[PDB]
Parts: C-alpha cells; structure tokens; sequence
DNA sequence: ACACACTCTCCAATTCTCTAA
C-alpha cells in the first residue's frame, strides 16, 4: 500500500498538548484595552489561536483549521462529553 | 454525452478602460476649434476622416497640444503614463466613430477584411536623448532623435492566425501571437483528441509590414571623455523603408521589452 | 452518405439560382436583381426541406446547407425590400397578388432560419454537433438584418401586419389572424439572438464571433437605433396600447410578452436616470487607481530582491521559525500572514441553474450595456410611453390567462412573467421617487387580488418541487411586491391583502428561505438577504411581531449571513449597510448576543476592518468600526465572567438541556 | 394620458419624411464581352498538306 | 455534378474567398471548359490560329513547356485572367491539365514522350523593383527584374510524399 | 545513465443520500 494520509483528529485536540492548554494559559494571554482601537485590540486575539493552532498541526491554512475543527466539533461524542464537562465544571 | 457550458464564463472587466474608451470617443467628435481665419467651429478630426475617406488611407494624427487642453487634461495623462494599457481601448473608441461618419473605411467581389487602423501622435513636449532611456520609463509614450546607422528589409509579421486539424475537419481561428510563433492547444472537435500536425492558413490569417533599423547618438550632443551608445528601433504599417542610413532622424512610440525567445 | 448529403446540398444550390437573378441588359451598375419561375415551387420544396425532413430527422443540416449557400442574405431579403419598395413608391403615388404571396412566403423562411437554438440531452447528436457552428451563422443573420439600407426589411415586415390590421376584428379569419402573430414573432428572435456561449463535452479537464462580425454589429445600443429609423416602435406601442378592444388577445399578448422581456433584459434602471461629465468621473477613478497603487507600494521593498537577508523567530517554548524578505524583519504581521501562506494544501470546493438565456439570474449584473445619447432618450421614451400607455393593460391580459393555465406552464414562461413583472414595477418606484410628474397609479395592476396569488402560487410550487431557477426568480417578483405595498401604506384593501400575505403558511415558507441559500450562487444569497430586510420591514410598521423575529434568529441563518458577507470585495456598498443592519438587530435588540461568538467571524471583522480591505472613508468603515467597538466590550465582559468560553470560540454552540441554557445566557 | 390609436398610425406610416486600374478595366470588360475551331484543325491539316 | 455555369453567372463570386470558389466542383468543371475553349478557338487578323501553331512545334523540338501570352487571354474571357492574377497556384493547375488535351489532339500518344505539360506565363501587364514588395502581394503573381548574383549547382528533387523526381536550382 | 517531461492507473478520501430512533 501507499503510506495512509495525517489529519486533524479529536485524539490530538484531547491530548495534554491540545485543548486544556489554551484552558490553562488564555486568561493570560490575551490583554484588551480600551486604550487601543478596535483593530488593534481585535489584531491581537487572533495572534494566541494562530500561534497555537501551527503548534498543534502544522498541515494547513488558518482558515481551514477552523473549518476542520468545526466538523469533528459537531460530530464526536467524547469532545463533545468533554465540552459539557467544562461547562458542567462552571454549574459546579 | 458529457456535453457542459461554461456557466462561469462571465469576464473581469476594466472600468478605466470604457471610460477612457467613450471619452477619447467624445473628443474625436466635438475637440471644436475655430477656423483659422474666422471664429467658425470647424472640427477637424472629422474632416480628417473624411479625407481619409476620400484617399482610402488607414492612418490618423493627432496633436499632443490639442488632447493636453482637453478635459483639464486627465486623458492626456492617462494616454502619456500608460499607452500599453489603454492603446486597444483608444483603438475600439475610433472604431466606432468611423463607423458612424465613414462606414466605407471599415473593409478593406468576395467578402473584405477590416482596415487596421494606426493611431499616430506628434508635437510631444520634450525629446530624450538614446543615453536617457530608463527601465521606470518602460510601456510609457515617449520621442527620440538620433543618426540612422543600418535599416533591415522589410519582412511579413504574423498578426493573427487561424489553424485546421489533420486527424478531423476542423478550423481555429483568431489566435494571438505577442512575441514567439504560437498555436492551438486543442482540438475543438470533441471527437478528436490530436494536437499534432496544425498547419497555418496563409489565405485566412492576417500579417503586418515590419521592419528593424539602428540608431546611435548625435555627435555633438556626447558627453566629455565618453563614446556613442546605439539602440534598436521597429517600425510598422506605412512607415517602413521611410528611414535612411546616414541621416538624421527623429522618432515617437513607446519603449518595450522583448523576452529571449 | 457524404455524397447524398452533398446531393441535397447540390438540389438546395440549384435551388438557390432556380430563384431568379439581376439584369445584365440593365447597365445600371448594378440594378437591383430580378425574378425567376417555379419560385413558388422553389420556397415550398425549401419549406418542406425543413420541415418534412430535417425536423422529422432532427438534424439542422438542412439549415447548414442553405448557411453555406447564403439564401437569406443573397436573395430573401432583396426580394422583399424590392417588394417593400415598390408598393412604397405606388403609396406615394396614391397577378399583383402573385407578388404579394412571395413577400409572404419570403417572411416566413426569414422566421424559421433566425429561430433561436435549445440543447437538451434529448437532441440529435446531430444537432448537439452542429450547435456550435449554426451560432455563428445566425449571429451572421442578425447584424446582415440590421444593415440593410440601414435596416429597410424591417419595414416590409410591418407593412404585411399593416394589411391584417386593416379591416375589422369581425372579418378576421384563422389564417388571416396568424399573420398578426407572425410578424412579432420575427421581432423577438432578432432581438434574441446574441453572442454564443461555449460548451464542451466533459471528458478531460485541459471566443466564437466569426471574422466578419464584431461587438457593435451585435449590441443592443445598435438594435434600438435600427428600429427607431425603421418605424418599429410607433407599431409595438399601438398594438399594445388598444389591445383590450377586441383584437383577439388570445393570439398577441404572450409574444409581445416576451419582446418586452428580451429587452428589459441587460439593464439596470439606474443608468436611465444621471442621478465634461465622462472626463470629471474619469479622472475621480484615476484616483481610486492611486490608491490601489499606494496599497501596492507600501508593501514593496526598497531595494532589490537579491540584497534580502534572513530572518529567524522565536516561538514561545523557544522554537524557532525562518522567513525570507526584508519587509518581514520589520512587519511581524507581514511575517505571520507570509509563514501560512507558503503552505500548500487547499480543501476542495462544493457548487445551480441551466437551460435559459442569459439574465439577472446567473450573471453579476453590476455591468451596465452602453448607449448613445440619442439612443438614451428615445429608449427611454420607449418604455415610458409603455408604462403610461400598456402595461396595467398587458399585465391583466396575462395574468387572468395564467390563472387558467398553470398546470401546463413551462419553465421559461415562468421566468419571463416574473421577470417582466419585478422591472417595470421597480422601475416605476424609482422614477415617482425622482419626480413629481410621474406616480405610482400607473403600475397599480399588480396589487389586485387574482395576480398577488399567481406569484405566491409559483413560488410555492416552484420551492416544493426544489427547482431552484423559478424559486429564484419567484423570490426577485414577490421581493417587488412586498416594496410596492410599503410604498402605498406611505400614502384600504392593501392591509386586507397585506394579512393574507402574512398567514402563518407563508410566514413558515418565508422564513425557512434563508436557511437553503448557503449552498448555493453569490445571487440567491443576496436575493435572500433583501427580501428578508423588506419582510422585516413591512412587519415592523404593522405595528405578532415578537414571535415572528424569534422564528428568524438560528444558527444555520446566520451561517448565510458570514458566507456571504466575507466575498465583500465584489458587492456594492449598499448590501452591506443591509448585513449590518441584520447584526444590530440580532446583537442589539433582540439581544441574542451567543450566536456571533464564533471564531470566523472575528477573522473577518480583521480583514475588512484593516487597511487591506475597505476603503478609508467609504461610509462602511463608520458602520464596521462602531459595531466591533461594542463587539469586543461584550465580549470582554462575558470572557473574564466565565473563563470556558475561550473554548468555546472555536465550536458551535452546544445544544444539551442541562448545561445549554446557561451556556447560551 | 396616451393612446396612440390605429388610425393615427397608418395615416402618418407613409407621408413621413496599380491593379486598381485592372480591376475596373477587367471588370467592364468581363461586362462587355465546328466552324470557329476550324483554325486550329487547318493547322494540323496543313501537316498533311504541304 | 452534371449541370454546367454560363460565363456570366462566374461573373459573382459567391463564396467568401476566390480560392475557395475556384476549387468548387462545378466552378472548376466551367472554368476547363472555357479555357480549353480559348484555346482551341484564338486567331490573330489574319486567322492563322496561334496556338494551334504553337503546340504543333511544341513536338517537333520534344519540348516540355507551353508559352501563353497574358493579354491574348485578357482580351477576351477577361474574367479568368482576373481569377489567374489573384490566385496563379489553382489557376495554372487547371490550366496545364487543359494543355495535355490540346496537345493531344495534334499529337496522340505524346504522354509515351513527356507524362506532364507546363504552361509559362508571358507579358503580365506590371512590374515591380524589390522594393514596391509587400504583405498584400503574397500568393499573388509578380513580374520582377534585376541582376543574378549568385547561382547553385543543380541537384534532382523528390516529386511526390515507387518514386519519381525532378531537377531543382 | 542520469535528470527531466509527460502519461497512465488505482485506491481511498471526501461529500451526498437514505433510514430509523
Ligand atoms: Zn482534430
């Protein structure tokens, strides 16, 4: 056989090197500030994520990360028990 | 049959250019100087296509004075900075003008093929020297002076052209040559697959008069300690063996760049 | 075989000369040509080579072999301006019959071989191999047509109407009254015959004007100039304007439907009304030019592209990246955009409509047609004159036909009708909106009851059988009507027809109509966003409504919405004011604010918001700026309350009972 | 208001109100322009004859 | 196929270019008849058929080459001399086959000592120097003078693309 | 035999459609 091809997957994303990093680091990476305009406040969220996103699977443009994400977000049951229990952690 | 249109086809389109177009439209219509002897509109870019009617020619000249006048000069700008870009626009503009007075100067019995017209500038603001020629100038509307050194002979180039396949009873027309000798890349046909064995329509296809001729610097104009520079010039149309070696001349056109073929 | 073929070509050739032939006694140099014999039997045996042969062998030979013996410009149209010129010179004035039966017949070939050109994948592959090649002739017909002692065979055409006119609807025989449909059913196959559209057959993945034809020849600038000198207008305008007494409306009144379509067709309405000229807005883009050639120069290095040295960064966890250029050791934007995008991969793409004539359907109608000034005025004139003379007269004609005859529609009469209907309606709006001589009283056929059904009938029945052409179509016409109806409470029955309009069945279909429009063409997704700003609209000034509201406001609409609002490059500046609009009311009002957290959004706020993107001082930038300012404010607000939304941003929102609702507040 | 009616129209219908030497020598020309053969058979006769 | 045109109705060229009228069956079968017809019919004043005189010692030298002088052929049947100036390459192909007839006539069996016959032009009515040549002049019939400068040895040639050949300079 | 240009082929990645809980 041909050697089989490398994507993106919801084993990576749960993997200590995924997600719960960005849980464990967002509140102090990101800074606002009214004292900066719009552009510049909003040029600076992306910065985080696209850092991020390269050290998580350098395959493909930014865009197509996020519109990957979107279909195994959808479809996976054990991200999705996952994402409840963030948000059952907040209910706690 | 897979058979499929191109549902997609619907082209890019330059503003710019229509604009430019139904302007330079409107001053080849109504430029409206007064005579010479009397305060009488004349309207002489008119006139002249009617003589050119009466002489059947298929060249016109135009005076850089008159379009710098025109409109607070934004044409005349337009025209000088970009000439490459515009010059079929200007073109399809003086189409439609000889259409609406002259229709008689748009052929060339059997059917005839239409009159390419030249369009022609003269009276420029300034004259460069062969040493003044810069790479920022390129595809700009320029005038040049110096002595004819050589002259080539006058050879047939290829304008437009039109193929048939060998394999099938097929014909392309219409293709567009720039700088190096160039054909189809398929068979129309969808029946045949060949992309070999084309052979060029010399009755259908269209050529051009061309000619090459040498130029170096006026002597009196060189630089201290220095030595004449030459350059290559093409002229085409009616202008071919007008030049003479050993004379002194003076030249207007854009400059170009030519590939290594 | 090829040499039967060629038989019948040689039989059709010897028929061509048959005809008859100029006088060289004449020494008029030369005069005009003159007549055969037999010539009756030579135009039947032709007539019946169409029609006993090629169409029963569905083939378009036959028409290949008279193309290539040029009939109808070497001989139909002299016989008939010879005739036309004749009996015009005995009116100044002021076996005869025999001449007048060849201009009949004449005609009627002129009719067959113009007629316009359907592929299906029930043609002949005969005909699916001619197709091609017959374009080019019948673009050959038009502009010969139009030319012609600058188009005189136009005026034998009307003088064969002008005899059946003549003598009372009483009189009016079957055959005498096919005549009256004759003659305009040659005007609509000259105005629609138009440059060719390439097709290929899809085995492999890898212009059609002949050399005698050009763009001028062909453009609907010259067709209106070669009809006002020829007397067409004043015919047309008649003919419709007395149509309600007793000419038999049954015969007319879809054929001169379909004239007004095909040339409606390619305008937009705007570039009738203004609104030294040409050179001022000339030099104004010029200046738009600079700018883009600003944009281009402040990412252009200032030395040469071989003095580049190289450039390393650092990752947090000290990994490190390379990157070339010396733009990129001072710009870390550049840098950042620069590292992505030299990676390769794409995801490949998904794609709606065939089988019609181009249109405001599948086209960018953002490109306008081009006109004399001359040619402006008397179109204009043209179509004014109709508003005020035909149109409520043609439209109730038409309608109250339809209404009968609905289950035997064709996809084309359809998207004709709904697209007769959107232009004038439109076009009438913007002009009482202009002026005070004009008003809106002259349009007022559409509003009665029997019509506002037939256009909601289509689009119902075109949305449940999911063909998705008429659907389109039937969305721009009841996009119309609701605009007219906000136009008229502005100023009775018109809030009767307004809740009928707005049963709860229709509001279910109006509704779900966005949702669908993901898929599809750059159109649709913008016919869908303006309807729904006019539905909104009309709904908010009945005063029911919060229900309503509640019923648009759901992930798969304002996935629409982003999809079509990140191709803002090529879309006015009009629709995006509209888009925004939509946010204020999700974000604002209706205070929703968990639908826009999602993360492609807020790439596309950066793009457009940057000095790539919108212009400086278009009035959009006022728009965008103010709506990210409050954006980010809530949204700060909602991060630092409950840290897991930084999660959250990647994903949809997540739809379980438990954790939803306090997720979603 | 307009009307534009029939008889209006049909009454104002009608009251409204160098080879290029060669080539025209020749053309005029073409436009202008067994006992005849029998020259050529002399011809071979006078073979016999003489 | 078996109908023939009149004179008169070649008078209108009827396809879009000359060569493609010219090379029609029936145009071609017409313009045959019609050269062949100048041919065997032609006269000075005094009678005395030219060209009936001229293939009778086309064999008593054994020769190869016909000689027809362009105005006898512009001075009637104007309209072939026309088509013979504005397409030479069809023109004389049809032509050369008109010659082996009426070379024939005089001398049957004359294939056994030469298999084709050549018809040389003679007396065109303009001149050119190398300079007046252009663009339009291509595939046109020129008349041209000068000095000859420089001139190869003689080599034979392949015909056709069994075999056959033929001298080339 | 050593880099290239071009052709051919198979296999699995992907999206679309139907069914039932
Ligand atoms: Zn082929």
């Amino acid at each position: 056989k041909r050697r089989p091809q490398v994507k993106l997957t919801a084993e990576k994303l749960l993997s200590d090197k995924g997600l719960p990093y960005v849980l464990k680091n967002a509140h102090k990476r990101i800074r606002i500030s009214s004292k900066k305009n719009s552009y510049d406040n909003l040029s600076n969220i992306i910065q985080f994520y696209q850092l991020w996103a390269h050290e998580l699977f350098p395959k493909a443009k930014f865009k197509d990360f996020m519109k990957i994400c979107q279909t195994v977000g959808k479809t996976d049951p054990v991200l999705r028990e996952y994402r409840v229990s963030l948000f059952r952690d907040e209910m706690g | 049959f897979k058979s499929r249109a191109l549902n997609h086809v619907k082209k890019v389109d330059d503003v710019t250019g229509e604009k430019v177009r139904e302007a330079f439209e409107q001053f080849l219509e109504d430029f409206s100087v007064q005579s010479t002897d009397t305060g009488e509109v004349e309207k002489v870019y008119r006139a002249q296509i009617e003589f050119m009617k009466i002489y059947d020619l298929n060249t016109i000249y135009i005076d850089y004075q008159h379009l710098s006048m025109r409109e607070n000069g934004a044409l005349a700008m337009a025209i000088s900075e970009q000439y490459y870009r515009f010059l079929p626009f200007l073109q399809k503009g003086l189409r439609r003008v000889v259409r609406k007075y002259a229709p008689e100067l748009l052929n060339t019995s059997p059917e005839q093929t239409e009159r390419v017209f030249q369009i022609s500038f003269f009276n420029l603001p300034t004259v460069h020297r062969i040493r003044d020629i810069r790479s920022e100038k390129i595809g700009s509307l320029l005038s040049i002076s110096g002595t004819v050194t050589r002259t080539s002979e006058v050879r047939p180039e290829l304008y437009k052209a039109s193929f048939t396949c060998d394999m099938c009873r097929a014909i392309v027309d219409n293709v567009e040559q720039s700088f190096k000798y160039t054909e189809p890349t398929f068979c129309p046909n969808p029946s045949c697959e060949n992309r070999a064995f084309w052979t060029l329509n010399v009755t259908r296809s269209r050529f051009l008069d061309w000619q090459k001729v040498r130029i170096q610097e006026n002597a009196n104009e060189i630089p201290t300690g220095s030595m004449p520079r030459t350059l290559d010039v093409i002229l085409r149309g009616d202008s071919v063996e007008r030049a003479k070696p050993g004379d002194r001349c003076k030249f207007t056109g854009v400059e170009i760049v030519v590939p290594d073929v | 075989a090829d040499f039967s073929l060629t038989v019948l070509r040689a039989r059709i050739a010897l028929l061509a000369t048959a005809i008859g032939g100029p006088d060289y006694t004449s020494q008029i140099d030369p005069p005009p040509y003159k007549l055969g014999d037999d010539c009756l039997a030579c135009l039947k045996d032709l007539k019946r080579w169409f029609k006993l042969v090629d169409d029963q062998q569905k083939r378009w030979d036959v028409a290949m072999a008279v193309a290539e013996y040029r009939i109808l410009t070497d001989d139909l149209l002299p016989i008939l301006i010879d005739w036309e010129n004749k009996c015009s010179l005995a009116a100044k004035l002021a076996n005869k019959a025999y001449y007048d039966k060849i201009a009949l017949n004449c005609l009627q070939l002129l009719v067959l071989m113009t007629w316009p050109l359907i592929v299906t994948e029930q043609s002949s592959s005969n005909q699916i191999t001619l197709y091609g090649e017959l374009k080019k002739h019948q673009l050959v017909y038009k502009k010969t047509i139009l030319s012609m002692e600058s188009g005189k065979v136009l005026r034998a055409a009307i003088r064969l109407a002008l005899d059946v006119i003549k003598i009372d609807r009483l009189s009016r025989t079957p055959r005498d009254n096919m005549v009256l449909k004759l003659v305009l059913n040659f005007f609509r196959n000259v105005i629609a015959i138009e440059p060719g559209e390439f097709t290929i057959n899809t085995k492999k993945s890898m212009d059609t004007l002949p050399p005698n034809v050009s763009m001028d020849d062909i453009s609907l600038n010259t067709v209106i100039s070669s009809f006002h000198k020829n007397k067409v207008f004043g015919f047309l305008l008649t003919l419709t304007s007395s149509l309600s007494k007793e000419f038999d409306q049954d015969f007319i009144n879809i054929p001169l439907l379909e004239i007004m379509f095909y040339f409606t067709k390619d305008v937009n309405q705007e570039l009738l009304f203004p609104r030294t000229s040409a050179g001022f807005e000339l030099s104004k883009l010029l200046q738009k030019e600079h700018q883009m050639r600003k944009n281009v120069i402040k990412h252009t290095s200032a030395r040469h592209s071989r003095f580049g040295g190289l450039l390393s960064i650092q990752t947090p966890d000290k990994t490190r990246l390379t990157v070339s250029g010396s733009q990129a050791l001072v710009d870390e934007k550049i840098a950042l955009q620069k590292l992505d995008d030299s990676k390769k991969w794409n995801k490949r793409i998904i794609k709606a409509a065939e089988g019609l004539p181009n249109s405001l359907l599948n086209s960018q109608t953002g490109k306008a047609i081009f006109f004399t000034e001359s040619n402006g005025k008397h179109f204009k004139e043209f179509i004014n004159n109709f508003i005020d003379s035909g149109f409520n007269i043609l439209l109730h004609s038409v309608t109250n036909y339809f209404t009968t005859e609905q289950d035997r529609m064709v996809t084309l009469e359809q998207v004709e009708y709904l697209l007769f209907f959107a232009w004038f309606v439109k076009y009438q709006l913007l002009r009482s909106k202009i002026d005070n001589s004009a008003d809106i009283k002259q349009v007022s056929e559409a509003l009665k009851e029997v019509t506002f059904i037939l256009v909601s009938s289509l689009l119902r029945s075109a949305y449940d059988l999911k063909n998705w052409t008429v659907t389109h179509a039937g969305m721009i016409a009841f996009n119309e009507l609701l605009n007219l109806v906000s136009r008229t409470k502005a100023a009775t029955d018109i809030e009767f027809i307004v809740s009928r309009l707005f049963s709860d069945e229709r509001i279910q279909l109006l509704s779900n109509l966005p949702k669908i429009g993901s898929k599809y063409s750059l159109q649709f997704m913008k016919s869908c966003i303006e309807l729904t700003h006019s539905v909104l609209k009309v709904l908010e000034q009945y005063s029911n409504f919060q229900k309503v509201q509640a019923n648009y406001m759901t992930e798969p609409v304002i996935e629409t919405y982003i999809n079509f609002l990140e191709r803002f490059r090529e879309l006015e500046d009009d629709s995006i004011k509209k888009v925004f609009s939509f946010f204020h009311r999700v974000f604002v009002q209706a205070k929703e604010q968990a639908l826009l957290f999602r993360f492609d959004l807020i790439i596309l706020l950066r793009e457009m918001l940057s000095p790539d993107g919108l212009d400086r001082m278009s009035r959009s930038r006022k728009y965008v700026s103010q709506f990210s300012d409050y954006f980010l404010a809530r949204l700060k607000k909602r991060l630092k309350k409950s840290p897991a939304w930084f999660v959250g941003l990647l994903f949809p929102p997540l739809h379980n009972s438990e954790v939803g609702f306090y997720q979603r507040y | 208001k307009k009307f534009f009616s029939k008889e209006s129209f049909l009454a104002d219908f009608d009251d409204s109100s160098d080879h290029n030497v060669l080539l025209n020598t020749l053309r005029k020309a073409s436009r202008k322009q067994n006992p005849k053969s029998s020259a050529f058979f002399e011809s071979m006769v006078e073979d016999i004859i003489e | 196929l078996r109908e023939e045109l009149t004179l008169e109705s070649l008078s209108n060229v009827k396809a879009n270019s000359y060569s493609e009228w010219i090379t029609q069956p029936n145009v071609s079968r017409t313009i045959a008849r019609e050269l062949k017809s100048f041919l065997l019919e032609y006269t000075d004043e005094t009678g005395r058929s030219v060209y009936g005189a001229r293939i009778r010692t086309l064999g008593e030298m054994n020769s190869e080459s016909l000689e027809v002088n362009y105005r006898h052929l512009a001075e009637s049947k104007a309209i072939l001399a026309l088509f013979l100036a504005k397409c030479p390459e069809e023109m004389l192909k049809i032509f050369d086959l008109v010659a082996m007839e009426a070379t024939e006539l005089h001398y049957p069996d004359y294939a056994r000592i030469h298999s084709e016959i050549h018809v040389r032009i003679s007396d065109f009515p303009t001149i050119y120097s190398l300079r007046e040549l252009r663009e339009s002049n291509l595939s046109s019939l020129v008349r041209v003078t000068g000095v000859v400068t420089r001139r190869t040895g003689v080599f034979p040639q392949l015909k056709y693309v069994k075999t056959v050949y033929r001298n080339y300079q």
